[PDB]
């Protein structure tokens, strides 16, 4: 399962 | 800043005439990932042929397999031929059994 | 050993369409999900029997944050474009690669997020989850974003936490394949070059995991220098091929051997032509 909380935003 | 492909044509089980297997194209090591694959049979090209998922190893550069269902005999030749912005025309790469 | 690795790509396209995403996962050598912003209608799908049988909601909420990271990656192909001075007719790419691995004992080794732009590092979690490592001096931006926001901690516990849980779950429901081993299927084939020298070329086929060391000997001492090693390769069934070639004089063949070492070999093998 892949890594959803948050926004990696750069 | 980019990385050419390494091509290796083949077939996912040892080839016996007459017996259906499958005829693979790897192409690795490249970057971009934009990239040109098709399978070639007497010089023609092979429609339905299908292909893995984009991936790419530890260094960052892309890997894909192309594949497509054959059975071999002993005079029809089988070739890949990829195409990248990293050559300066169209690889091609012709299966050898061994 | 056992890991889950996932893998995005994004690029961007300038006058052909708008921004890919593709994502792929895997436990071990072993692909499970795609997601590719390229389809018709872009959903997460299954690659492994193991987790075709998840429920919908699952599958749903894969798929939601796999749109939620296709715009943010849109959104940081224009951020680097930016940081770069970059022509906006070029296509670029920004790859990011996270996962966990866990030991031999089975408990949590390693967790990994990383970050290339162009095929070249820029930044990466460091091993303790806390801190970051910057490539170059628009990454650093990025690392003074992330510290301000705390970013090290949300990572860390999907590393420590979140991701250990789900390759403990695959691990379980997948267990009649991802903890198989698949030994390698050897054998050596001969190919004179000339009337004075032959290649040796040694084989494994058909094996699981893709690890595997063959090396090619002479009188017991190895051929380092002189050994043709072709990168390993997918069967595209699932397991794996490779092959190790040495040219050697006509007639000296019987000083040759072949050395094979892989997880589904209880000893080492040894071949001769």
């Amino acid at each position: 399962g892949a890594d959803g909380v948050g926004k990696s935003a750069l | 800043i980019q990385r050419t492909p390494k091509i290796q044509v083949y077939s996912r089980h040892p080839a016996e005439n007459g017996k259906s297997n499958f005829l693979n194209c790897y192409v690795s090591g490249f970057h971009p990932s934009d990239i040109e694959v098709d399978l070639l049979k007497n010089g023609e090209r092979i429609e339905k042929v299908e292909h893995s998922d984009l991936s790419f190893s530890k260094d960052w550069s892309f890997y894909l397999l192309y594949y497509t269902e054959f059975t071999p005999t002993e005079k029809d030749e089988y070739a890949c031929r990829v195409n990248h912005v990293t050559l300066s025309q169209p690889k091609i790469v012709k299966w050898d059994r061994d | 050993s056992h890991s889950m690795r996932y893998f995005y790509t994004a690029v961007s396209r300038p006058g052909r369409g708008e921004p890919r995403f593709i994502a792929v996962g895997y436990v071990d050598d072993t692909q499970f999900v795609q997601f590719d912003s390229d389809a018709a209608s872009p959903r997460g799908e299954p690659r492994a029997p193991w987790v075709e049988q998840e429920g919908p909601e699952y599958w749903d909420r894969e798929t939601q944050k796999y749109k939620r990271q296709a715009q943010t990656d849109r959104v940081n192909l224009r951020k680097l474009r930016g940081y770069y001075n970059q022509s906006e007719a070029g296509s670029h790419t920004l790859q990011r690669m996270y996962g966990c691995d866990l030991g031999p004992d089975g408990r949590l080794l390693r967790g990994y997020n990383q970050f290339a732009y162009d095929g070249k590092d820029y930044i990466a979690l460091n091993e303790d989850l806390r801190s970051w490592t910057a490539a170059d001096k628009a990454a650093q931006i990025t690392q003074r974003k992330w510290e301000a926001a705390r970013e090290a901690e949300q990572r860390r516990a999907y590393l420590e936490g979140t991701c250990v849980e789900w390759l403990r779950r695959y691990l379980e429901n997948g267990k009649k394949t991802l903890q198989r081993a698949e030994h390698p299927k050897t054998h050596v084939t001969h190919h004179p070059v000339s009337d004075h020298e032959a290649t040796l070329r040694c084989w494994a086929l058909g094996f699981y995991p893709a690890e595997i060391t063959l090396t090619w000997q002479r009188d017991g001492e190895d051929q380092t220098q002189d050994t043709e090693l072709v990168e390993t390769r997918p069967a595209g069934d699932g397991t794996f091929q490779k092959w190790a070639a040495v040219v050697v004089p006509s007639g000296e063949e019987q000083r040759y051997t072949c050395h094979v070492q892989h997880e589904g070999l209880p000893e080492p093998l040894t071949l001769r032509w």
